[PDB]
RNA sequence: CUCGUUAAGGAACUCGGCAAAAUGACCCCGUAACUUCGGGAGAAGGGGUGCUGACUUCGGUCAGCCGCAGUGAAUAGGCCC
RNA sequence: CGCGGUGCAUUAGCUAGUUGGUGAGGUAACGGCUCACCAAGGCCACGAUGCAUAGCCGACCUGAGAGGGUGAUCGGCCACACUGGGACUGAGACACGGCCCAGACUCCUACGGGAGGCAGCAGUAGGGAAUCUUCGGCAAUGGACGAAAGUCUGACCGAGCAACGCCGCGUGAGUGAAGAAGGUUUUCGGAUCGUAAAACUCUGUUGUUAGAGAAGAACAAGGACGUUAGUAACUGAACGUCCCCUGACGGUAUCUAACCAGAAAGCCACGGCUAACUACGUGCCAGCAGCCGCGGUAAUACGUAGGUGGCAAGCGUUGUCCGGAUUUAUUGGGCGUAAAGCGAGCGCAGGCGGUUUCUUAAGUCUGAUGUGAAAGCCCCCGGCUCAACCGGGGAGGGUCAUUGGAAACUGGGAGACUUGAGUGCAGAAGAGGAGAGUGGAAUUCCAUGUGUAGCGGUGAAAUGCGUAGAUAUAUGGAGGAACACCAGUGGCGAAGGCGGCUCUCUGGUCUGUAACUGACGCUGAGGCUCGAAAGCGUGGGGAGCAAACAGGAUUAGAUACCCUGGUAGUCCACGCCGUAAACGAUGAGUGCUAAGUGUUGGAGGGUUUCCGCCCUUCAGUGCUGCAGCAAACGCAUUAAGCACUCCGCCUGGGGAGUACGACCGCAAGGUUGAAACUCAAAGGAAUUGACGGGGGCCCGCACAAGCGGUGGAGCAUGUGGUUUAAUUCGAAGCAACG
RNA sequence: GCCUAAGGUGGGAUAGAUGAUUGGGGUGAAGUCGUAACAAGGUAGCCGUAUCGGAAGGUGCGGCUGGAUCACCUCCU
RNA sequence: GGAGGUAUGACAA
């Protein structure tokens, strides 16, 4: 481009976005309005739990729930690990991330934080998973 | 047109450097002759002479050549293009390859080379670097 | 039967707002969707109107006065979706 | 008051005390700050107005820098005090813990009436992913008041909670083996956990206990003296020197001594990117996963165990910012084929602009002066047992401001010139365009005769037409459309596009000429105009061709390809549409840069009886090709090379040229033009293979030419199913089945 | 008495949430229907437009080569 | 010698 041309019209960046929009929205119940606030994690009451199939070089049942967040956006995400004590109506605690097998799964589920009982007989990469410690 | 003689005038030098011609004639300006002289006394021309005709003063340069083969010039490059000038302090004075080139500036004082003018400590518009 | 008033409410009447009531003249402001760009439109919705002196450059205007009320009575659209 | 700092034009108009003036009033003060009167001005494409967003800054994080992002703690300016308004008091408010009023919201009442406003410090509820004790003292420092003690002070000093972060020390150290047991593994020999352990020697950072016990404190007042200038003179004021007393933290820091190795290490990862490997279980399930991707009976990718690696009182994960990302390219990118050159032109505004004298000094360069607070970054110092931290000093920081110079360059102004641009003279070419008419060939139809059984069509046929005279043949006539040869990577035009012939009107281009103007030019958003074919409106017309459609065929089907018919339409005039593989898939302009060859229109020259040939030169139009360019293909004086000016356009694929909005349109639909969500690819060029109902060459019981068989019967044998207690297992196109 | 906040009434503007129903869009190991494109893809393809049709797509008009094959002219080597 | 025009094939591996 001309200079003429970059102060005529100047050089406007490649708008960028999240992996996460749903975390970085809240909600005040008084104005009723989406509040723009970039949270790591949030609460929400699982409003189905299920499993879906995934993509074609993969082959399985994984386990999900669609949830209903603080900010009264309804998500999908991924109960991770092997057992759960969710079920409807069970509140949760969701985190970031995608799980590259179901597209429409943007976020995880956190173990050992709320009504989310610790994973059973998790012994390595433990805090993840959030089980405590074999005395 | 010719929205840019000093530029033509760089560019007819480069063209003429890389098919290795000898010699080169120009429709002249006061700004030209100011270039030609300072190459001339820099080392990046043999010779150049002046013409006198009526339109407009011609002038002719004579190229250099370590040998038959190796090139003085490399490349030059004007800055001021002129849809943006560059007009530079005298801290701001460019170093063409640390030194193994030159850039042509005008300043207050006239035509002169980032040698004088950061000596002088002055600055100005900038015309020309050549590698 | 033809008329006139009516407390509070106000279509609960009724097949159904039938009938009656309300609006109604003039000046000014302002006037939507839609549209065959002509209209819709007097849309809607509002305000003012009497008398007496000054004032205009002759209609506007200012001040004052009286009344519950000033097209003071009669005659003149109910409107919108 | 100058200047500066955020997004949208899918926001182009905005204002009416608004703009200015003459008066008057009003404020601490200027002024439309306010009222009257007079006038109609004023702001804006340099983005006004409107919409959204936001406290601004020093500074903080990142970055090579340019820059980006943030505005927490500390400091500065601003604004607010339940929401809105108004004033009073006062030097100072239109006042957080003041007044009045309106509204919302709550509280106490004896039910008559009152009262209140934590975005002060703590603290409660709620929201939330979530962020503190309803603590002590005014000892300090600071502030109000007071003559002073002193009173007040949720400012502030401190303490408390939180691994929230940065820094520091720990969680013992030495000796201790071809190496205890046990764990894991094993090639069953051994290997590793591993000098790790046990054992012996030492220590007490730390911890427990007991003693000692700082600074932070300066003071003020008070008790004493002394000096000054004021004194009629002493109290007294100011100044100096001693005495006097003052600590929430806290009996904490800190120091000493006694004692115990004793009470004190976990987190993540280990397929590659990435440092770090085996065993078992599981078997596309369970599950992993930042990306590539692991998992389907032998998983270094799941889970566990062992082992190792990276960090360490932290580790890991999400979320946010920067960088890498030159992935919005000023530094610092591109548009022939990948994304992208608007379809093309005419031109307002702007951007840019030939040579040159003089002038200015807006830009530019430059000296000095001031300021850019402190804290912070950085450099040198110094104190905290070092460090963090703290303090001192310095440095730097501004498209900063005043003054003072230069002026080379850009700009401003007064000129001057002709090369650029254009006018004039003379010539050249041309499907250049619009209007008018005219033509010969051919088809179709009609008429007249000849003549009579098929014509037409197909891979096959068939539908059809034809005995009522077909086809065909010969002579005319009507009607429409298109122009054989010439005709050519030839010509013109900005493009689209334009081929018969003549005439009327008209445009642009080229060559010389060097008379004339004397930079007048180029680009050109936004606008205006033109604009293939299809298509729309009105009315004509309609020969042939031909969507739709009909029928015949084909086909598994055939809403198609084939055939026979055939409507709109194709054509004319006007008005709309405004799209294209509108392509040289290459914007316009200018200049420079090997050569070769043809060719169109010219000009000049040297010859030639002219013709013609040759040389030069301009403007186009093709091919080959050097340099260079290119990812390659390819381009190369008709650039895709070197350069400069301007415009348009791109920032992965899809969603989607969609939706919303606006404009345009009779309508069809066009122009502008996203996001959500989704993938880790999509793509370009080229290479090797393979393939082809692609070509060429060749060969083979491959076909052809032939002979004899299988498939039909019966039996033998093998195979598949099926039955079976079992009918053992294997073999499955050629290449399993005597 | 002027000025005046709040308030009421009125018609508009603007932004959002919700909305029966509907439209296409995207993704989802082994569902269905054809086989449109890639070779001459078996009718060369694609671009624009109109029209048709279950669907790809077909047909007409115009354009292009980002078109395979055999047969002529012109050009260059 | 070369250029311009003149029917179907499960998913993954
Ligand atoms: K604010
Ligand atoms: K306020
Ligand atoms: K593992
Ligand atoms: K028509
Ligand atoms: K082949
Ligand atoms: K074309
Ligand atoms: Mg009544
Ligand atoms: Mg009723
Ligand atoms: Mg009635
Ligand atoms: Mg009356
Ligand atoms: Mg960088
Ligand atoms: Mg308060
Ligand atoms: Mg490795
Ligand atoms: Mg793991
Ligand atoms: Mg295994
Ligand atoms: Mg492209
Ligand atoms: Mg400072
Ligand atoms: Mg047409
Ligand atoms: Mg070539
Ligand atoms: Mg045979
Ligand atoms: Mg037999
Ligand atoms: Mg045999
Ligand atoms: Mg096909
Ligand atoms: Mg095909
Ligand atoms: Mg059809």
């Amino acid at each position: 481009p001309t200079i003429n041309q970059l102060v005529r019209k100047p050089r406007k960046s490649k708008v960028e976005k999240s992996d996460s929009p749903a975390l970085n929205k809240g909600y005040n119940s008084f104005k009723k309005t989406q509040t723009n606030v970039n949270s790591p994690q949030k609460r929400g009451v699982c409003t189905r739990v299920g499993t879906m199939t995934p993509k074609k070089p993969n082959s399985a049942l994984r386990k999900y729930a669609r949830v209903r967040l603080s900010n009264l956006i309804e998500v999908t995400a991924y109960i991770p690990g092997i057992g759960h004590n969710l079920q409807e109506h069970s509140v949760v605690l969701l985190r970031g991330g995608r799980v590259k097998d179901l597209p429409g799964v943007r976020y995880h589920i956190v173990r050992g934080a709320l009504d989310t009982a610790g994973v059973n007989d998790r012994k390595q990469s433990r805090s993840k998973y959030g089980t405590k410690r074999p005395k | 047109v010719m929205t840019d003689p000093i530029a033509d005038f760089l560019t007819r030098i480069r063209n003429a450097n890389m098919v290795k011609h000898e010699t080169l004639e120009v429709p002249a300006s006061k700004i030209k002759r100011d270039i030609a002289e300072i190459l001339k006394r820099e080392g990046f021309i043999r010779d150049v002479e002046y013409i006198e005709d009526d339109k407009q003063g011609v002038i002719r340069v004579f190229l250099k050549y370590g040998k038959n083969e190796e090139r003085v010039i490399t490349n030059l490059k004007r800055i001021s293009k002129p849809g943006l000038r560059a007009y530079v302090k005298a801290d701001e004075v460019p170093k063409v390859l640390n030194g193994l080139g030159i850039a042509i500036i005008s300043t207050s004082e006239g035509v002169i080379t980032d040698k004088e003018a950061r000596a002088k400590n002055i600055g100005g518009e900038v015309i020309a670097y050549v590698w």
